[PDB]
């Protein structure tokens, strides 16, 4: 070993971590987590396989001090809510949503901070209903959550078996409004116009003018499409002409 | 940039290695100073000075801010140096306009 | 309505020895007053170096505006380094003859005079406090009105304020404790606090005392005809280095 | 790009040449103070001498490396690349302080007897 | 309150905590302090019980972008980040409001 | 100070850094969010995992366990194979049912759209 130090100052300067980078890379310083934490991801993808997920969540400013352990804690629990929807069209899954609860200083109740889901699922309305508007419980919250998911796949619904008879060629080009209620399409010439509930049609109109088209032959027509929307695909391809 | 990241690990476990150094250095110095319980100090003889003075990417380190301390520092004296000869200078020839200008007085 | 300027003198002229002069420089006599007060008279302001020496001096032919009315203040002290300073209000140009006859006359070199942020609530500070005849002091709320004008890129925040009613004032002071200077000891801080804004090194502009006074950054303006001592204090203290 | 690592060295070579020197500075009077248990009143005559020695020793080592980049000025190192323009800067320069250095003192003579004529 | 001696990393970090206090992202989702919707007005006002009595303050600001301006005073050093709330630095985006019990309320 | 952190960072230093306010990724966090505070009773573990490289295909055959009745909790296993990349899953087999739920659930399984079939058992 060339003299890093000088034989008579190495004589007392410890050379081990030169002899062994152990002593030194301790201090800097694993396989077996990076190996294990593919196991429990793999879990947490098979449970986010289930749609309805909750995830953590916390808001920084309100964290402080206990002013005698010199130790921090959160003043306020928040809980975190995903919402993923299984896309059969495309065997993926919807870009998520999220809704954001936080507890009352006094109450020690929950009380909705911040959400993604759009204005025309009334969160609020539906927190204030839980429990007469006291959610506490953890089932209580997820009784919320259920119920905004339930409300999401509703509208997931719709949008994949409308999509998927664009994608067949059952129906011509359609438009769409945000939570796919209102719905318009031509069939092959003739056009209707839709308004949907959750799984249900419960009005219709057929707007063109054709020979055979007659006005008992178009209320027919009207009075068939509505029902449920599983439904609608068969008839429609059944009214083919 | 594994040249790179390869010295730049290199030398930061240099920098480690130095850090252990000097941490154990300076606890062999307490040590030997706790040794030294009295306050005064031994002569610190010639003989043992003089045998001191018989036995003794490193230098990359030391070329290199040699040589950068070296660059700017430099054109610092120059410029602040200059900046210092251009208005001093603008000083002496308003200096000899009134020394030049008082020079007629005292022949007025 | 009335404003103020102040100036700074760098010798401690005997002023009473050249008003004639002054006078038929002004086509008129002016008043002169003599006072050897002892304005910081708490404790821990002090009971030595208190005796400030003030002159009350007046152009007025008249007293129907503040131009007719326009007095100036010469108040000094021997101990202080640049001995005395100046005071006067109005837009009449008379002021800029008598400062002319001081400077030529007495060999006085003289300069305007600004505030800082501090300076400006020490000042509000002082302008609220009132002694009674028993030599003890006592305080009067007003609605204080900070007024901040920052500069930020593209003008994204101009200026921005701080209200803070009589009530409030007086509450935070009380919850502080008996204090003398509530503004620099109780209000800054609960701002700071409730904020994170430092009222001291943001730019101030203004401090308004409703009401009452106005506190700027070349000027005084006063509902009262003149200033009490201690603003006239604070001001000399103020001048120096 | 290698830009970002190339200037961590830059500070951390100041870092380790700053550290190297008080290492210097622990292990000659640790040695010597290892020769005699109370030997930390080295004179500053004996003070600056050590100082010589270890001026010396940056000498030596950066020598040394020079050596080891410029005896075969093969350029793989691209850091030694690098050290040429570093190394070029250092002499160039050193021309315009000299001059410089040199004119003041006339123009302050030309001061001084512009105020001994005043 | 109490207080160039700095170096690089840390300082980039405290400012990208600037960014996401005030942006919510590192880099920073929409200049550094332009914010995704600039609001020229807000009016909030705090109540607080302090010794059971009710304090009242109302801040005023005015300009082009707020909270952007609040941001640069942050950069700046004006403004303590670890004390600026919620409401101030932009949550509730374009309501004025009281806060009561630490839960904005939107002026009526 | 400066840190690192990622899916298995301790909690405390990610609040005490936590200046942002995006998911808290501690993983069996997340984990524990999905198996006792929304899907409680619900005793689910991997039984295989291997991905087939070559193909870059995952294959996992997981083990569920419904234990809201433990006199008699009922149990099912999903084989399942994903395309490990693009997110698309390319087929589920039901490998496994006990006995006691079999017919009654049986229905539910025929359908696709796993989530309906998991979430539904668990209700």
């Amino acid at each position: 070993q060339h003299q890093m130090f000088d034989p008579g100052v190495a004589d007392l300067l410890d050379t081990d971590i030169l002899t062994s980078p152990s002593k030194r890379k301790r201090k800097l310083k694993s396989t077996s987590d990076r190996s294990e934490l593919e196991d429990y991801i793999v879990l947490e993808n098979v449970y986010r396989m289930f749609g309805i997920t909750f995830f953590p969540l916390v808001d920084p400013i309100d964290l402080k001090i206990k002013d005698a352990s010199g130790e921090i804690f959160v003043d306020r629990e928040m809980l975190g809510i995903r919402l993923e929807v299984f896309s059969e069209r495309t065997s993926q899954f919807e870009k998520p949503h999220y809704v954001l609860l936080k507890k009352r200083i006094k109450s020690n109740s929950w009380f909705l901070f911040k959400h993604t889901i759009p204005s025309f699922i009334d969160v609020q309305g539906i927190f204030d209903d839980t429990n007469g508007g006291l959610v506490i419980s953890h089932d209580d919250a997820y009784l919320f959550a259920k119920r905004v998911f339930l409300q999401l796949v509703e509208v997931q619904k719709r949008r994949q078996i409308f999509k998927d008879l664009e994608a067949k060629k059952i129906i011509h080009d359609l438009d769409l409004d945000l939570e796919s209620s209102m719905v318009s399409f031509f069939v092959k010439d003739i056009k209707v116009e839709l308004f949907v509930k959750q799984n249900e049609i419960v009005s219709c109109s057929i707007l063109d003018d054709i020979h055979d088209f007659s006005q008992n032959n178009k209320s027919k027509w009207e009075i068939a499409l509505l029902g449920s929307l599983d439904d609608l695909e068969l008839k429609l391809n059944h009214s083919f002409a | 940039k594994d040249v790179l990241d390869v010295y730049i690990k290199n030398l930061e476990n240099q920098i480690g290695n130095k850090r252990y150094f000097l941490k154990q250095a300076q606890g062999a110095i307490d040590e030997i100073t706790k040794r030294s319980l009295d306050t005064e100090g031994k002569p610190v003889n010639s003989e043992v000075f003089t045998e001191l003075l018989r036995k003794p990417p490193i230098g990359f380190s030391l070329t290199s801010n040699f040589l950068s301390l070296r660059a700017q520092s430099s054109s610092e004296w120059l410029s602040l140096m200059n900046d210092q000869s251009v208005d001093q200078k603008a000083m002496l020839l308003l200096q000899n306009n009134i020394n030049s200008d008082l020079k007629e007085l005292l022949r007025k | 309505p009335y404003t103020w300027k102040f100036l700074g003198i760098s010798k401690q002229l005997s002023l009473e020895n050249g008003i004639a002069k002054l006078n038929q420089l002004l086509n008129l006599e002016v008043d002169l007053d003599i006072q050897t007060i002892r304005v910081p008279s708490d404790p821990d302001g002090g009971t030595a170096a208190d005796e400030y020496i003030r002159y009350e001096m007046r152009l007025d032919i008249s007293n129907l505006d503040e131009g007719t009315y326009s007095k100036f203040i010469f108040l000094g002290n021997s101990k202080m380094e640049v001995p005395m300073f100046l005071c006067y209000c109005g837009t009449d140009n008379r002021n800029e003859v008598v400062l002319q006859w001081l400077k030529a006359e007495y060999g006085v070199i003289m300069w305007p005079i600004k505030f800082e942020q501090k300076t400006m609530i020490k000042l509000a500070d002082a302008s609220i406090v009132h002694v009674t005849k028993e030599n003890i002091e006592q305080i009067t709320w007003f609605s204080s009105k900070l007024y901040f004008e920052p500069e930020t890129q593209d003008k994204n925040l101009r200026q921005f304020s701080i209200e803070i009613p009589r009530e409030s004032c007086e509450g935070l002071a009380l919850g502080y404790g008996n204090t003398m200077h509530p503004y620099n000891d109780a209000i800054v801080p609960y701002i700071y606090n409730e904020t994170g804004m430092a009222v001291e090194r943001l730019p101030l502009t203004s401090v308004i005392l409703a009401g009452h006074t106005k506190i700027m950054r070349e000027s005084i303006v006063t509902s009262t005809r003149s200033l009490r001592n201690r603003v006239l204090a604070v001001v000399l203290q103020s001048i120096q280095f | 790009s290698s830009e970002k690592q190339w200037e961590r060295i830059q500070q951390l070579e100041k870092e380790h040449v700053e550290v190297y020197r008080e290492l210097l500075i622990t292990l000659d009077r640790l040695y010597l103070i290892r020769k005699h248990n109370h030997a930390v009143i080295l004179s500053h005559t004996q003070q600056r001498l050590l100082e010589i020695r270890h001026q010396l020793q940056i000498n030596l080592e950066k020598t040394a490396l020079l050596i080891r980049l410029l005896e075969k000025p093969d350029n793989t190192n691209v850091l030694f690349t690098k050290l040429q323009n570093l190394l070029e800067e250092s002499n160039s320069l050193d021309y315009e302080l000299l001059q410089s250095l040199g004119a003041q003192s006339s123009l302050h003579k030309q001061l001084i007897e512009s105020r001994a004529e005043r | 309150l109490n207080d160039g001696k700095e170096e690089p990393e840390i300082r980039r970090l405290r400012l990208e905590k600037n960014m996401i206090k005030f942006k919510g992202s590192a880099n920073g989702v929409m200049s550094r302090y332009s914010s995704l919707v600039p609001i020229e007005k807000v009016g909030f006002t705090l109540k607080n019980e302090i010794n059971s009595r009710i304090i009242t303050i109302k801040l005023k600001f005015n300009g082009n972008d707020i909270f952007g301006g609040l941001h640069e005073l942050c950069d700046k050093n004006l403004i303590n980040i670890d004390k600026v709330p919620g409401w101030l630095a932009g949550e509730n985006g374009s309501f004025s409001g009281t806060i009561m019990n630490g839960d904005f309320q939107r002026e009526q | 100070r400066v840190e690192r952190i990622n899916g298995l960072t301790n909690l405390q230093k990610e609040l005490v850094t936590k200046y942002d306010t995006l998911p808290l990724l501690n993983m069996n966090l997340r984990l524990s969010y999905l198996r006792d505070h929304t899907y409680p009773h619900l005793q689910v573990s991997v039984q295989s995992r291997d991905r087939v490289h070559n193909d870059g295909i995952e294959v996992l055959v997981v083990n569920y366990k419904f234990c809201r009745n433990t006199m008699n909790p009922f149990e099912i296993q999903f084989k399942m194979f994903y395309k490990f990349e693009d997110s698309t899953l390319l087929k589920w087999e039901i490998l496994r049912i006990s006995t006691n739920v079999r017919l009654k659930a049986k229905q539910l399984l025929a359908t696709r759209n796993f989530q309906k079939c998991l979430l539904s058992l668990y209700e």
